[PDB]
């Protein structure tokens, strides 16, 4: 079979010699004879296999395409049945599996009509052993499109079980092999790492008796056994694994022999758990004596030997080391390393997580090799210092926490303790360092297992080590500290009832010894003990304060122990206990950061509770004495200080100055646009010395935050506020000495387009003066900003320079700015701006936007850096997170001579500037847009995926929000980072359509645009907005649903699937292009909902055509503001439309876009509150008031015009944090849209229909059949996914939001 | 090797180990794992006897194209090259009856990497193919279409890249073929429109040339070295672009100031400008007129730019602190002055304009814009200090050729009648010249590269007109310049001259001795005598010439001897040794010389082992000991000696002859007829 493809194409091409066409088939002048291509084509095929596979697999389908003209209907079916029988015989009869042949038959099968039903249990057994899984997965899914249709799902599960991918594995075990009600409540409780309830409710389902409600088929009757084996294997359950593996094939006392060697399905999925569990149980010290005899009786033959030597071999090396014949084990481990290299060299290179699960065992293999090569010297044991350096290099080399699953941890730990026991025999202080090394490595194992939510695996290790931890004092106090940490962490998931019940029991255990004359000599753990008890009293006092008196009812001794430490004088006393135990440790490296920050956060949350003592004196000192050190958790909490000092101005102000002036002056550069805005605010003397220090040292990182805070700073005349304007003048005068940053910003102002700037000024003046013309001198104070930029051709020369655009615009407007100089400079009427509009329609038909070169702003086009005149240092570095190096940021060195406009409303421009590091950096410039909104939401994305990279269950999936960069240099001018080779989502879905699909989608009377518009007319009557106001009381439920399906069904189905097959052209690459798109879209759909972002239409999604991952841009409505203030609201939480569903067929939606969402939301709402603090100190900034918001919404022209009359007071920047804190702390996502549609559309006409459609029906939807508060993550994302696709909602939404695609 | 890879990868750890595969998995591999064109072309129809099915000839293009570069078997490499050549001919023949430039942009930059790779027979193929399809693409039957721009950018993307030094000189030949065939075919009745024409290529060259990248100017210079064979040997095209763009080649040369000396860019740009200055002196020796000329980057606009403003821009930029531009501009100033219609010379011209344009006007174009703080006495490398040092060096090397030539005088340009700033600047410099470690020696090199220029300036000022001695001050006649001169004479491991170089370490004793010879004829030889008469005296020699010499002392005593040995040898080359050290009131025979000879004679007597540097020191000392006087009769009397040196007893004179045997013979052959 190694040569069969080459021989096949040789015989298939030999007969063209007896064919009459070799007549120079290019027949012209620039030819090549026909023999000069077909001869080297078959000469190259017999040298390497891949191009031969491609030649055969193309020529076969060519012949079968040509056969379909003649050879009429009756014969083709028999021919295809013969080919099907032949391919079945190939797969069943092949002996040494060849990858570019197995892939060749499974490639030519999957493109024809009758060949699809190949052999759905031979495809799996071939692809699992030739290591060509992607193509069999694609073949089986293509057969499941267009009983045999259940075993196919079993073999698809068997394929996806081998390459990781467990989310899509459990996405078919709850939708296809289902229809019962224990599999759902077991897979839901094994989705989270909760491997005890789902291994305790499989015995209850496997020992069932009655079940006459529909008897379950034999497809899940073994799947329950397999999954119970797996969920017994994950946590350390050895004795109850061998029994469940061997006690379903034969009799009770073990006859285990050729029983498992016969019926080869019994050989696959019952052997490895058995030999693994027997070896593991022998590794702790027993006799066992049962797998040795089976191995020695199977150590004959060819079949019963050439599988057990081919697969495992490492257990064989351990077993012969246990029988102590070393060179037998040496031969087997050398075969093992050769086997590992042979396995790794055949996985296709982008098939990640399979290569990780292969790469995570070389440490154990080399540990066995190191042990043998250490023990194989007689003089090695002639002293103890080789053992000493051995223990040192063993202790230094761990598998990491938080990214390695726990069976690998147990592999390394079990092998290391077995090697230690064998060395402890072969060499006879010495017998104390071995025990100390053992105990320390086991404690590292427990501390790793606590982190990644394996608590049932934690508790048994706690109780296993517990009898040893009595010989000293330090070991016992470290043990009880680890127990207290474990019971602290494992109580965060349990409900409000069992919380106090499970944290009370980790109090009385500590009344024994770690106090008997140990907390007087050592002082290091003295702090950690007080920290632990203070946090325990914090948990107890926080528990029953949520639900006040029903919680301290059901329990006698618990209530007596609580009231030992009414009904309010126990809660206040418990808070007193917590504050006292937290002030013990602070009065008693990197351990002081914890002791500071616990007291910091406890007093901060108590103050936020109290606002609805000497706590501000304890917050600021204990926080800043840790911020003096490098502390990233304390680095993000600075505006909490800048709020506590403002609202508490009486004490702790000179304290604040004395602490803030003695600090490293580089840990404020992220918060610099707060401190430079606090200057105009009174009590700014606390922030003057640090600002002067940073403008002395790093003078570049304050420039662009200072221009806007000096653009509006109107002072006071009181005696404490006179020197402040002089200090502002001092910093302004000592900054920008070269006069060059102002020229940079002026050139970027000259780069943009003034034709929309005049439109922006027109809407500004027609919205300013049209209320009542008594506003004093503001038009005369704002006309100079128009007249400097536009006017004579001498004003841009005096500002920055001559323009190629001013040569055709400022020279032009002299014959219509005469009317301006006559009346518009002294207008004071606001009665007719149609005179501006008739000139404005002239300003677009004869104008030239395409400036075609860099020469529109010639300061940058001829740069030529020469000496130190405040060199520019490209805008966008100084991220913070440590000490900067202000020499190695890339200085600007040149501007490229080509600009490109973009496709939007405004048409922004793109510049291609160069760095002194020889690279080219592209960028995009935005003329006339405020950008302290997008900068703030990128800071939110940075804190969000700083959270996400510490939860283990998202770290193993490697989930990160892919950010970008914005720089707001001055107001209305900012740079935004452009990325290379990305395409908008609408452009992907609109290029992928064929030539008549797209054209008859756009221009068509039956098109889903025009059908939706005619539906809007026929339900309401007019042809504008307000038809939406009549439609909600103009149509019932069951009419819009059918009318929505009828126009949904006119778009093609496989459009994203065709988009990912058009560009992948390799069945391996199609899998890891679809899966990455699905994972990234799941993560941004759950991260756009916590801070509720609306307006998620087509062009605000950008995908990257090199790895298929979406990027989210254009952050219009930051908090809940798409359903408050639009005229027609939107009610969906995110965008999960038809195409995002039809990409995932045949799998249902619970496979991949669901477990990502569950794990991400569990990562989010398990935090101390850093996201809540940062959302709070974002929304409490006075730069985006109602005036700035309406000025932002007026930037585009559209559905928002006027008519609020209420929302000047209804902005309410406390209720937004109230609602985001609610839907972060558990809230039904039909109630949040209910409340936020009430608070903006109270006393609206069709308010009842809005609140009805957002509510549900209690017939179809799960979002109407749930409590409005106190939900959980899986049900929360379940009703979330229900509301995202409720066809009553999507039938009534905005016509440009595109709900039908 | 593979077993060692897996063993080290195992012992490397667990948090380190998974750095291996997780780089990105999409950098270069996910440009080979993607399609080339969306809608397929190239339908091949293998003709059977009756059927003729159709085969799409794209699906095994990106594997043939990878076989033909790294095959590691010349039985399949020639198969893949034959298949790829036939496939290129087929896909070229298909499109001439289906746009495929998305295929051209990935099948053209592999033809060059084939066509100049290693092997000779795959060089005999693919060289005429890619030299023929240039002739086809640069024809009017396929002119100005998008397919030719793919070839041109394929050529340029070849010419500027890291490590393909066998390919860049091939892309030069492609540009030469391009330029030849792009005027061999296009006719001037239609050669006024093309954006891939000659002049568009020239603007592409200049926009390449002013680039902060290191390689995009090396690419422009390779292009110009390949197009200077044309652009001069035909007429009616030369007098427009590059006879202005000589300044842009010189400005790219200036921009190449601090890249690397070992890059290979200065040697290319110097030849690039010289290959054209050897044609400006073949036509503009005669052809000079006020025709319609084109303006380059920097000059004021006019109607003609004949020659006279180019040399004025040069003489206004001869103090430009970019050194490789400054050298070429001064050199071109000297070889461009004698081509005015007066057939002038520098000696008439510069004084002829200095009398009638202002005395400070030829001062500020020498001092530059950097004439206008004790924070630098700590030895460090603040970027202000290095740039001021560069300005000072420009101001220092500007005068060094105009005074040294007969173009100007010395007391004319300098003196009290002008009140310049360099005379004060060097005295400011000579205060703390003799005074984060990774940037200290970076400051030390550029500090030490200017004291040599100071010494050369002090040399060249005197020996051209010795009537203006007293215009300099006396701080240079004091314990700063006559301190650093003794420093660079004996032990310049103090003022910053590190050793580990080969240029300045070899160039110190060629400038110290010529400076001293430039001061013995000076009237102030007495300051030199009274300074140097304090360090190399007889008592200092006998306190350096110790009594314990050959032991475990490796560096110390032999170094302390070798310092004054090198010092006196430099003095003897200078011809100033009897103006420092005279002998006793006796005969010729210098007493220090007789003492040194007796010392080396009686040292090897026992009481002896050796080394290599000990013998080098002994040979240097015994070579100095003959430089004092005649002394050869004493040497022969030493050689013929009947003493007996016993050993657990050979001759005691043959040993002393046998060790050295070269210095003795070359001293005996220095004087004849009184030796034999």
């Amino acid at each position: 079979e190694v040569h069969f493809l080459s021989l096949a194409t040789n015989f298939l091409l030999e007969m063209t010699s007896m064919s009459p066409d070799y007549p120079n088939p290019m027949f012209e002048h620039p030819q090549i004879k026909h023999s000069s291509l077909i001869t080297p084509l078959q000469a190259v095929a017999q040298r390497d296999p891949i191009i031969a596979k491609q030649l055969f697999s193309s020529l076969f389908s060519g012949i079968l395409k040509e056969m379909d003209k003649f050879k009429t209907l009756s014969e083709k079916n028999n021919i295809t049945q013969k080919l099907l029988q032949d391919f079945n015989r190939f797969l069943n009869t092949t002996f040494s599996f060849f990858p570019p042949f197995v892939s060749c038959i499974q490639d030519i099968s999957c493109q024809h009509a009758a060949l699809l039903s190949l052999d759905p249990a031979a495809v799996s057994a071939g692809c699992l052993a030739s290591l060509q899984q992607p193509v069999g997965i694609r073949l089986l899914e293509e057969a499941l499109l267009r009983p045999p249709d259940v075993l196919r799902w079993v073999e698809l599960a068997k394929l996806y079980r081998s390459i990781g991918e467990y989310d899509v594995l459990r996405g078919i075990f709850t939708s296809e092999i289902g229809t019962k009600q224990i599999t759902q409540s077991a897979l839901l409780a094994e989705a989270r790492s909760d491997y005890s309830e789902a291994a305790k409710q499989y015995d209850e389902a496997l020992n069932k008796q009655d079940w006459v409600d529909g008897e379950p088929t034999e497809a899940e009757k073994d799947f329950w056994e397999l999954a119970s084996l797996d969920c017994y294997n994950h946590l350390a359950e050895w004795k109850s694994l061998e029994y469940c593996s061997t006690a379903s094939i034969d009799s009770e006392n073990p006859p285990d022999l050729n029983k498992i060697w016969s019926e080869p399905f019994y050989q696959e999925t019952y052997l490895p758990y058995m030999i693994r569990s027997k070896l593991k149980l022998l590794l702790q010290g027993e006799a066992d004596q049962s797998l040795l005899t089976f191995i020695d009786k199977a150590m004959h033959g060819e079949l019963q030997k050439a599988i057990l030597e081919l697969h495992y071999s490492q257990e064989l090396s351990l077993l012969y080391l246990l029988q102590d014949d070393v060179d037998r084990a040496k031969y087997y481990i050398q075969n093992g390393i050769q086997s590992f290299m042979q396995n790794y060299s055949s996985i296709d290179v982008l098939l990640h997580q399979s290569r990780l699960t292969k790469l995570q065992s070389v440490q154990a293999l080399t540990e066995i090799q190191e042990f043998i090569s250490f023990i194989s010297k007689q003089g090695n044991l002639s002293s103890q210092v080789p053992l000493k350096r051995l223990l040192n290099t063993w202790t230094n080399r761990y598998p990491d926490a938080k990214m390695d699953p726990m069976n690998i941890w147990d592999d390394i730990i079990t092998n290391r303790c077995f090697f230690l026991s064998k060395i402890e025999e072969k060499l006879t202080d010495i017998s104390s360092l071995i025990r100390s090394c053992k105990f320390s490595m086991k404690m590292k194992m427990i501390d790793s297992a606590r982190k990644q939510n394996n608590f049932s695996l934690a508790m048994k290790l706690l109780k296993e080590l517990h009898k040893e931890s009595k010989t000293r004092d330090d070991w016992l106090v470290s043990w009880v500290q680890s127990y207290c940490r474990l019971s602290h962490c494992r109580s965060r998931s349990q409900g409000c009832s069992e919380q106090v019940l499970t944290v009370l029991k980790t109090v009385s255990l500590l009344d024994e010894n770690n106090v008997s004359s140990y907390l007087s000599k050592n002082i290091l753990a003295f702090r950690d003990q007080n920290i632990l008890l203070g946090t325990t009293y914090r948990i107890i006092a926080n528990a029953l304060s949520s639900e006040p008196a029903c919680l301290a009812e059901i329990e006698e001794d618990k209530a007596r122990r609580i009231l030992e430490l009414d009904s309010e004088k126990v809660i206040a006393g418990l808070y007193q206990r917590a504050f006292q135990h937290l002030s013990e440790a602070v009065q008693a490296a990197a351990g002081v950061i914890d002791a500071y920050m616990t007291l910091a956060d406890f007093c901060d949350q108590q103050l936020r509770k109290e606002e609805e003592q000497a706590y501000p004196a304890l917050v600021v000192e204990k926080m800043l004495k840790a911020l003096k050190l490098n502390s990233n958790e304390a680095r993000l909490k600075f505006p909490r200080l800048l709020q506590i000092i403002e609202r508490y101005p009486e004490e702790t102000l000179s304290l604040m100055t004395k602490e803030i002036s003695s600090v490293p002056c580089w840990q404020f550069i992220s918060w610099i646009s707060h401190m430079v805005a606090l200057l105009d605010k009174d009590q700014a003397v606390a922030v003057q010395h640090s600002v002067e220090e940073i403008t002395d040292n790093y003078p570049q990182a304050i420039v662009y935050p200072f221009i806007i805070s000096s653009e509006s700073y109107s002072f006071k005349d009181t005696s404490t506020g006179h020197k402040n304007k002089e200090f502002v003048a001092r910093i302004k005068s000592k900054l920008d000495q070269g006069g060059v940053i102002q020229d940079f910003i002026n050139a970027l102002d000259q780069l943009s387009n003034p034709e929309l700037l005049f439109k922006d000024w027109s809407n500004d003046v027609r919205a300013e003066l049209a209320k009542t013309p008594v506003n004093k001198k503001n038009i005369e104070k704002m006309y100079e900003r128009m007249y400097a930029a536009l006017g004579d051709p001498k004003a841009p020369g005096l500002g920055a320079f001559r323009r190629k655009f001013i040569q055709t615009f400022g020279k032009e407007f002299d014959k219509h700015f005469g009317k301006g100089g006559s009346k518009l400079l002294r207008m004071k009427l606001s009665d007719f701006n149609d005179i501006t509009n008739m000139l404005l329609l002239k300003m677009n038909k004869d104008s030239k936007p395409p400036g075609n070169l860099k020469e529109c702003s010639p300061w940058m086009s001829d740069f030529k850096v020469e000496f130190l005149r405040n060199e520019l240092e490209i805008p966008g570095q100084y991220d913070g997170r440590g000490k900067p190096l202000p020499e190695y940021h890339v200085r600007i060195a040149g501007f490229d001579e080509r600009v490109t406009v973009m496709a939007s409303l405004r048409r922004p421009k793109r510049i291609i500037i160069r760095g002194h590091d020889e690279r080219e950096h592209p960028f995009l410039v935005k003329g006339g847009e405020d950008l302290r909104q997008d900068q703030r939401v990128e800071q939110l994305f940075q804190v969000m995926n700083g959270i996400l990279a510490q939860d283990s269950a998202c770290s193993q999936r490697a989930l990160q929000l892919r950010t970008y960069s914005v720089v707001p240099m001055t107001s209305r001018l900012g740079l935004i980072e452009w990325l290379e080779n990305t395409v908008t989502l609408k452009d992907l879905l609109l290029n992928t359509m064929s030539q008549e699909e797209k054209a008859a989608y756009l221009s068509d009377p039956r098109a889903p645009p025009c059908e939706y518009k005619d539906w809007l007319t026929k339900m309401s009557g007019k042809h504008d907005v307000g038809a939406y106001m009549l439609m909600y009381k103009g149509a019932n439920r069951t009419e819009t649903v059918t009318s929505f399906r009828k126009r949904e069904s006119k778009v093609p189905a496989d459009l994203l699937k065709r988009a990912f097959v058009r560009m992948s052209t390799s069945p391996e690459a199609f899998l890891a292009l679809r899966s990455h798109f699905a994972s990234s879209h799941a993560l941004i759909c759950i991260s756009h909902w916590i801070l509720g972002i609306g307006d998620r239409h087509l062009n605000n999604f950008m995908v990257a055509m090199e790895t298929g991952g979406v990027i989210g841009i254009d952050f219009g409505h930051a908090f809940g503001s798409a359903t408050q203030f639009l005229p027609v609201p939107e009610l969906m939480p995110f965008r999960l439309t038809r195409q995002f569903i039809n990409l995932m067929l045949p799998m249902k939606e619970t496979g991949l876009m669901y477990s990502i969402m569950v794990h991400a939301l569990r990562a989010f709402r398990s935090d101390p509150g850093l996201l809540t603090n940062t959302m709070d100190v974002f929304v409490k900034e006075p730069s985006f008031d109602w005036k700035n918001f309406e000025q932002k919404m007026l930037k585009k022209g559209g559905s928002w015009i006027q008519e609020i009359n209420v929302a000047e007071k209804n902005w309410y920047p406390r209720q937004k944090i109230c609602y985001a804190k609610r839907k972060l702390a558990g809230a039904n996502p039909a109630v949040i849209t209910c409340d936020e549609l009430l608070l903006g559309h109270e006393k609206a006409p069709a308010f009842r229909d809005y609140v009805a459609v957002a509510r549900g029906s209690k017939d179809h939807n799960i979002r109407a059949q749930e409590p409005e508060s106190g939900l959980s993550e899986e049900t929360q994302v379940k009703c979330l996914m229900d509301q995202a696709t409720d066809p009553n909602i999507l039938g009534r939404t905005w016509e440009g939001w595109e709900p039908w695609m | 090797i593979r077993i060692r890879v897996v063993q080290m990868l195992g012992s490397l750890g667990g948090q380190i180990n998974k750095n291996l595969l997780t780089v990105t998995s999409s950098d270069e591999m996910m440009k080979s794992y993607v399609a080339w064109d969306r809608e397929k072309r190239l339908s091949f129809a293998v003709p059977f006897r009756e059927m003729k099915p159709v085969i799409f000839l794209d699906v095994f293009l990106p594997r043939v194209t990878e076989l033909a570069l790294t095959a590691s078997d010349r039985q399949t490499k020639v198969a893949a090259c034959e298949l790829l050549h036939s496939m290129v001919m087929f896909m070229l023949g298909k499109a001439t009856q289906p746009p495929m430039y998305q295929l051209y942009k990935r099948t053209f930059p592999v033809l060059l990497r084939l066509a100049c790779d290693v092997d000779q027979v795959t060089r005999q193929l693919y060289e005429p193919l890619v030299m023929q399809l240039i002739h086809w693409f640069t024809n009017n039957k396929k002119f100005e279409s998008q397919d030719t721009v793919a070839l041109l950018e394929a050529i340029l993307d070849g010419i500027v890249d890291p490590v393909d030094s066998t390919l860049r000189d091939f892309c030069g030949r492609c540009i030469r073929e391009f330029l030849k065939w792009s005027i061999k075919q296009i006719t001037p009745q239609q050669q006024e429109k093309s954006p891939v024409n000659t002049k568009s290529l020239f603007k592409r060259l200049y926009s390449l040339a002013l680039h902060p990248n290191a390689f995009k100017r090396l690419g422009a210079s390779l292009a110009f070295n390949n197009i200077y064979r044309e652009f001069r040997e035909e007429e009616s095209l030369v007098e427009q672009f590059v006879f202005e763009a000589l300044v842009i080649y010189m400005e790219s040369l200036a921009l190449a100031h601090a890249d690397e000396k070992s890059l290979g860019t200065i040697q290319q740009c110097c030849d690039a400008i010289d290959h054209l200055c050897r044609i400006i002196e073949k036509k503009h020796v005669s052809l000079n007129k006020a025709k319609k000329r084109r303006l380059p980057r920097g000059f004021p606009p006019s109607a003609s730019l004949c020659l006279l403003d180019l040399v004025k821009w040069l003489l206004a930029h001869c103090g430009r602190p970019q050194t490789e531009c400054r050298h070429k501009s001064i050199e071109l100033f000297y070889k461009f002055v004698p081509l005015l219609p007066g057939n002038r010379s520098p000696n008439l011209w510069l004084k002829d304009v200095l009398k009638e344009e202002g005395v400070s006007f030829l001062i500020n174009t020498f001092e530059g814009g950097g004439c206008g703080l004790l924070y630098l006495r700590g030895p460090f490398s603040l970027q202000a200090t290095l740039c001021w040092l560069d300005l000072l060096l420009a101001a220092l090397e500007c005068y060094n050729t105009f005074i040294g030539e007969r173009t100007v005088g010395a007391l004319q340009v300098l003196g009290t009648e002008a009140q310049s700033s360099l005379l004060k600047a060097v005295a400011f410099f000579l205060e703390s010249i003799a005074m984060s470690p990774q940037e200290g020696e970076r400051y030390n090199y550029s500090k030490c590269t200017v004291v040599v220029r100071i010494m050369e300036f002090t040399t060249t000022l005197l020996n051209t007109s010795p009537e203006g001695w007293k215009l300099l001050k006396k701080d240079l006649c004091n314990t700063h310049l006559m301190r650093v001169l003794v420093q660079t004479l004996c032990e310049p491991a103090s003022i910053g001259f590190n050793i580990g170089d080969v240029q300045v370490m070899a160039h110190l004793p060629d400038v110290c001795v010529n400076l001293m010879k430039a001061l013995k004829m000076s009237p102030y030889k007495d300051i030199l005598e009274t300074h140097l008469r304090e360090k190399i005296t007889a008592q200092s020699i006998e306190e350096l010439c110790a009594v314990n010499l050959y032991g475990p002392d490796a560096q110390v005593d032999r170094s302390r001897l070798a310092a004054v040995v090198s010092a006196c040898k430099q003095l003897h080359r200078a011809g100033l040794l009897h103006n420092i050290l005279p002998s006793q009131s006796t005969d010729l025979h210098h007493s220090v010389g007789t003492e040194l000879l007796s010392l080396v004679y009686k040292g090897i007597a026992p009481g002896p082992s050796l080394d290599l540097s000990c013998k080098q020191l002994a040979s240097g000392l015994l070579e100095l000991a003959f430089a004092f006087g005649g002394l050869c009769e004493r040497l022969v009397s030493l050689l013929l000696n009947p003493a007996v040196l016993s050993t657990a007893h050979f001759s005691h004179g043959e040993y002393f002859y046998s060790l050295f045997s070269e210095t003795i013979n070359t001293e005996l052959l220095k004087n004849l007829d009184l030796a034999v």
